[PDB]
């Protein structure tokens, strides 16, 4: 591999280079901030509307509880981390029917009234670039029941007992949330993050922007068509770059990766004998008599417990990477939105 | 007679089992056909025994009544007792005793005592037909489908899946195969099988469309 | 479900509620013959280990009950099915071999063992899913002189594949000089006499063992036990009972493109979705009737003891085993209102609900 | 042993998510050697005075 | 000589992969962010790098923290020499005292003895009346010998299970250490932080 360009800088004790333009860029930075809530029925997955299992599975103790308390822990726990990352305003503030502030245009950030979503063009292609699983946060019993084309794997996920959990918060309130949170930012300076928010012109707050940056003031107000012109060819770039790469959103997209494919092993895992003669409990129940079915099923339910476990403790540590994710995710929100930071690639 | 080797060039294959699975891809262990194998391209116009090791199929491409015949057995004859299923247009007869022949077969145009006489649905009729004689735990599993052949050729490149419709289970000892044409130029194929493990794409309408070794090269066993 | 007497605000998933069925089909294929075991078990003379006879049982109802009765053995060993529920479940073909041997080689005959009888004369394979029966028989198959007539293949070259015959009676070679015909030296005959006496010890009387081979159940049904049939019923959840295979469900008509040797249909999770009747030629899907997450929606009991319940994700025209449709699945208990307040106790897309005053009663609203 | 493969076959995929769980940590070392140090564009060389 | 641990460990079938980066492009990686510190300061980690002598550089860093840029043009040779003597007691530290690597020791301790373990418990019975598996091959029958194959690939499985729970905990605890580590990267060497202790 190679490392990098070799690069030979000129120094000297009476040598300084100084710059004498500017360039003004966007970039992008994508952070995964919850994942899908998933609700596990442990007696329909383990046994399927047999009595003698249910009555074979009360000898095993509290293992349902706390394995049910654990998921519910996890459905608690993201909709704490969305409403901790987006819900940072008390107030929702609104832009004012004039569009323009000193030259630079955001049409392409701001929401549009014509869609029935108040969703923006780049979180449309956003929307539109990151394809979901499509799973059970719709309800779905009306299209299993009825018989159309081949059996989904979300039906057969449902049937099995696993269910999946709708969000707290719909996609319009986050939109919401978002929209007033860029007309704050846009209107009213960092001013809106510390209390009330005071209007100022965008010219003037530009100029505090590159005042805090070690720049002085008069750089932009003789230049300002300039710095105007250049944010509108950087915000213009992120579309077209949006517009034809798949590979940005590859976070978000194994977040939906992550939690689709365990409930495929999840349900996999019924169709194996665990040590038994057959994989069907039914068969069991009707070839058998008690005491050997009884062996048998013990197998079983052993074999299942251990692949539900194996499951709980996936999701657990992949729920603890998920909250370190959003806890980044809110501390960027609140340091690089509401205000300006000096750190060093923050 | 002449004999050639020449190759399958990936065909065959059939159901595994006797369930319907629809859109989804499942993983068998049976005595399946080798992809890229060696095949024997045989030629007759007057037949030794082929050493039948745990699987055997067939093909031709031949119309009419001289392709018929398919004699079973260790040993022919007399002595040891041997299966020889003979085949026509109408009937199969299924037998253990031995028919008198001699050191040469032959089907005159113009048995022993037998312990399981079998009578059944016959098993045939530029169309290509695939037939398998699997034997697995004395059953004799046999698939076919109908393959119309368009330009006659070898062995063509296609995945098709082979219907089982025939479930004759003689439970005896057979190593060896003869073949019983009419004797009154025949490009019959002759392959073998291997216990190897697929993967099998099927559909909505239950068809194995593709179908892959996990055993041919590293990128299908990554694939599996 | 929470195990305490007194229970927080907030929503507990409690339960499931499942609609029990009602009725209960058993469908069977329609024979009327009876199944030969008499001509099995009740038989004069039966033939040796080395030639073992074979006889296919099928297209007939199978009484196991009257086996106790033929012969007079003590208990009805089986290996893949328990000896009690032979009648309710049924097979495909069913295979009947007889053979008699002494009665210190009866465990040889048993899946994965190792002796004479096992690997020379017959061999059970890995996987048996039958039965084995066998009984004392001194007195009928014994002579002061000697019962010459059974014989035991001692000596061949290779072990027996499981279900396999050797026929053949050619002088076995164990060296070098060739027997042509003549027993001699390392030229010995394989089959030995029993020699069968009365006046033996309890290891060494003969003993008549039969095997009863099943094999499971595949696209023919033909040999089936004794039960009534019921007719069929289409759009309810009931119990079926299709050729043995248990189960609840609900059976509707079907559009899949079964082929004709295909039979049963499974899933990813290898559970019987699609059957075909054996009496009608028409294919049914099996699915399981309704069924869903319960939620309870309840502030504290030091307030009150008003509950709502919320039935996850169903479009609740089918309730049973105020009402608003929510994303969510469905409230029964709350009323929606046309306000917007803090969310109190969530429930789901955006709807919460919350215990308020304007008589008090449990409210619903974005 | 052929016979301990062939009962371990029988307990579906509790190896594959292993596999898969251990492949996991393994990029993600590398993952974390790359964002720690990886942080420059070009490679500076420093001048031969001192 | 002897049958060293990490042969069992590799006859066991357990396996170390080596890094991506070798240790010569880390040290190049680090002289290169060196050299850029050197020269340019803070100007090569936002843009092009842009050369300034060492002791304007030095000029500009006192001016960050507050104090005025005249007081090391006066004491530029005090503060050089303080400079030396404190990386000269840091090299005697580092020569004298091995126990502050003491993490980095526990980092390559905890997945020696994990794996040590791991390969330790191949001895137990498990509930089974032999360790190894051939013995159970070869003095029973297929049923017995089936269910003592079946209690110890039980008992591995456990095992197996148990070491892959813990290395998942352990990566995820190193994975929040290197983006700590990160982060000291780009706002310590890269620029100048006002962050109390940071
Ligand atoms: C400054 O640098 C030049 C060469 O680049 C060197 O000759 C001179 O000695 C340096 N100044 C001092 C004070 O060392
Ligand atoms: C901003 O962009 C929108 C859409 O690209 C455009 O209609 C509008 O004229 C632009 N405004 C300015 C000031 O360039
Ligand atoms: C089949 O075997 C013959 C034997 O010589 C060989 O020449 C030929 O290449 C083989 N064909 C294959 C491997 O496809
Ligand atoms: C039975 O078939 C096997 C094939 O493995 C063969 O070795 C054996 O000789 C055959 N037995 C007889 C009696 O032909
Ligand atoms: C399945 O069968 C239908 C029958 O009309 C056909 O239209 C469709 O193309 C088939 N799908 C395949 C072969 O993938
Ligand atoms: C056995 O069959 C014979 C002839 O059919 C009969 O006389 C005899 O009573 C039968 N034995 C029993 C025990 O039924
Ligand atoms: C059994 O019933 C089916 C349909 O009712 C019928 O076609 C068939 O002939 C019946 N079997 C006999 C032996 O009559
Ligand atoms: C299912 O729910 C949708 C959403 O409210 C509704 O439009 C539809 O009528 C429902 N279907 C019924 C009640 O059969």
């Amino acid at each position: 591999m190679s490392l990098g360009a070799e690069n030979s800088v000129a120094y000297s004790n009476n040598s300084i280079a100084i710059p004498t333009n500017f360039t003004i860029s966007v970039t992008t930075e994508i952070l995964p901030v919850s994942m899908t809530k998933t609700s596990v029925d442990c007696t329909m997955y383990i046994c399927g509307d047999s009595t003698e299992c249910s009555n074979l599975l009360l000898q095993y103790g509290s293992f349902c509880t706390q394995l049910k308390r654990a998921l519910t822990g996890i459905a608690v726990e993201q909709d704490k981390n969305t409403q901790e990352v987006f819900a940072q305003v008390k107030q929702i503030y609104k832009t004012p029917p004039i569009k323009y502030f000193g030259g630079f245009n955001f049409s392409q950030i701001l929401p549009d009234p014509s869609k029935p979503s108040k969703r923006s063009f780049i979180e449309d292609l956003l929307f539109n670039k990151v394809t979901l699983a499509d799973a059970g946060f719709i309800k779905q019993y009306g299209d299993c029941l009825g018989d159309i084309a081949a059996r989904d794997l979300i039906c057969a996920q449902k049937f099995n007992g696993l269910t999946v959990l709708p969000p707290l918060l719909t996609d319009e309130m986050i939109a919401q949330y978002t929209s007033a949170l860029l007309a704050g930012t846009i209107t009213s300076g960092w001013t809106f993050g510390a209390g009330a928010a005071l209007q100022i012109p965008f010219a003037m707050q530009m100029a505090y922007r590159f005042n805090g940056i070690g720049v002085t003031q008069n750089v932009l107000y003789e230049n300002q068509k300039l710095i105007a012109n250049q944010f509108n060819s950087a915000i213009g770039k992120i579309q077209d770059s949006l517009s034809s790469t798949a590979s940005a959103l590859g976070k978000l997209q194994d977040v939906v990766n992550h939690n689709a494919q365990a409930l495929n092993t999840l349900v996999k895992q019924l169709s194996s004998k665990f040590g038994a003669i057959s994989s069907v409990l039914n068969d069991i129940l009707s070839r058998l008599d008690k005491v050997e079915a009884e062996v048998q099923i013990d197998r079983l339910i052993t074999g299942r417990l251990q692949s539900l476990q194996t499951y709980v403790t996936q999701q657990l540590i992949r729920a603890a990477e998920i909250r370190a994710s959003a806890n980044l995710a809110a501390t960027k929100m609140s340091e690089c939105v509401l205000g300006q930071s000096k750190r060093v690639d923050f | 007679r002449t004999q050639s080797y020449t190759n399958s060039f990936t065909r065959g294959v059939y159901y595994p089992d006797k369930v319907f699975r629809s859109s989804v891809l499942h993983s068998t262990q049976d005595l399946f056909l080798p992809f890229f194998s060696n095949v024997t391209w045989f030629h007759a116009i007057h037949n030794p025994a082929l050493p039948f090791n745990d699987g055997v199929y067939f093909a031709s491409t031949e119309k009419s009544n001289i392709i018929r015949g398919w004699i079973f057995g260790t040993t022919l004859d007399s002595k040891t007792q041997s299966l020889l299923i003979v085949n026509n247009a109408t009937n199969v007869v299924i037998k253990v005793c031995e028919f008198q022949f001699c050191n040469d077969p032959f089907l005159d145009v113009y048995a022993n005592n037998c312990t399981f006489e079998y009578v059944s649905q016959p098993f045939l009729m530029k169309n290509l037909r695939e037939f398998v004689f699997k034997n697995i735990d004395g059953y004799f599993k046999i698939y076919s489908k109908h393959t119309p052949i368009n330009l006659e050729r070898d062995l063509p490149q296609g995945f098709s899946a082979l219907e089982p419709l025939v479930d004759l289970p003689i439970g005896i000892n057979i190593t060896r195969f003869q073949t019983l044409l009419a004797l009154h130029a025949a490009a019959y194929y002759v392959g073998y099988l291997q216990p190897r493990t697929f993967l099998l794409k099927y559909n909505e309408n239950g068809t194995i469309t593709d179908a892959v070794d996990c055993a041919l090269d590293p990128l299908s066993e990554t694939k599996c | 479900t929470l195990k305490s007497f007194t229970v927080e605000k907030g929503i507990y998933q409690t339960s499931n509620f499942r609609v029990q069925p009602t009725e209960s089909i058993v469908r069977f294929p329609n024979i009327t013959n009876l199944c030969p075991f008499h001509e099995v078990f009740n038989a004069t003379t039966f033939a040796s280990v080395y030639a073992w006879n074979r006889k296919r049982i099928s297209n007939c109802v199978a009484d196991y009950s009257v086996i106790y009765n033929f012969a007079p053995f003590f208990a009805f060993k089986c290996y893949g099915v328990s000896p009690t529920k032979l009648n309710d479940l049924c097979f495909t073909n069913v295979y009947a071999d007889s053979f008699v041997i002494r009665g210190n080689e009866v465990s040889q005959i048993a899946p994965g063992q190792t002796g004479n009888i096992a690997d020379y004369n017959y061999k059970l394979p890995d996987d048996f899913t039958g039965c084995v029966i066998a009984w004392n028989s001194n007195k009928l198959d014994s002579k002061p002189s000697g019962n010459y007539n059974y014989l035991y293949r001692l000596l061949r070259k290779s072990k027996l594949k499981p279900f396999e015959r050797d026929i053949s009676t050619e002088i076995y070679q164990a060296g070098n000089k060739p027997c042509n015909g003549v027993a001699g030296p390392n030229c010995y005959s394989p089959l030995q006499s029993y020699g069968f006496r009365p006046t033996y010890g309890v290891g060494h009387q003969p003993y008549r063992v039969v095997v009863l081979s099943f094999e499971l159940l595949h696209a023919p049904a033909t040999v089936c036990g004794p039960k009534k049939s019921t007719n069929l019923v289409k759009n309810k959840c009931v119990n079926f009972n299709f050729n043995g295979l248990t189960g609840t469900g609900v059976l509707t008509e079907s559009n899949k493109k079964f082929l004709p040797f295909q039979q049963f249909g499974r899933d990813i999770a290898d559970t019987t979705d699609a059957v075909r009747d054996p009496q009608t030629l028409e294919i049914l899907d099996i699915t399981p009737c309704s069924f869903g997450g319960v939620s309870v929606i309840t502030p504290g009991t030091n307030t009150s003891n008003q509950v709502a319940v919320l039935y996850q994700g169903v479009n609740c025209t089918e309730v049973p085993v105020n009402v608003f449709q929510t994303r969510a699945g469905c409230l029964i208990g709350a009323e929606y209102v046309n306000n917007s307040y803090e969310c109190d106790i969530p429930i789901g897309a955006g709807i919460c609900a919350s215990y308020q005053t304007q008589s008090q009663s449990i409210i619903a609203y974005t």
